[PDB]
């Protein structure tokens, strides 16, 4: 497995 | 959320949590920050289609665990 969840930011 | 399951190069399942109402461009410029790469240097594809810097996880029909593809363009950057 090599999966990675990415998580950003939400900003105008 | 949703979940844009990215295909590296190196054969890696990039998982991306993506927000329905955020646009792409941010998502976009995002992806490549992370990977330490200038914007433009990667394309990303979606039924073989490229998103553009306008486009919205509304459209085209992205949907939860969705299959999206990124390569190099040959311009480098």
């Amino acid at each position: 497995n090599n999966r990675d969840p990415i998580v950003i930011s939400d900003s105008p | 959320y949703i979940k844009l399951k990215v295909i590296g190069q190196d054969s890696s399942e990039i998982h991306f949590k993506v927000k329905m109402t955020t646009h792409l461009k941010k998502l976009k410029e995002s992806y490549c920050q992370r990977q330490g790469v200038p914007m433009n240097s990667l394309r990303f594809l979606f039924e073989g289609q490229r998103i553009a810097d306008n486009h919205t996880p509304k459209e085209l029909g992205m949907e939860e665990e969705d299959v999206i593809e990124v390569y190099q363009e040959q311009t480098g950057g």
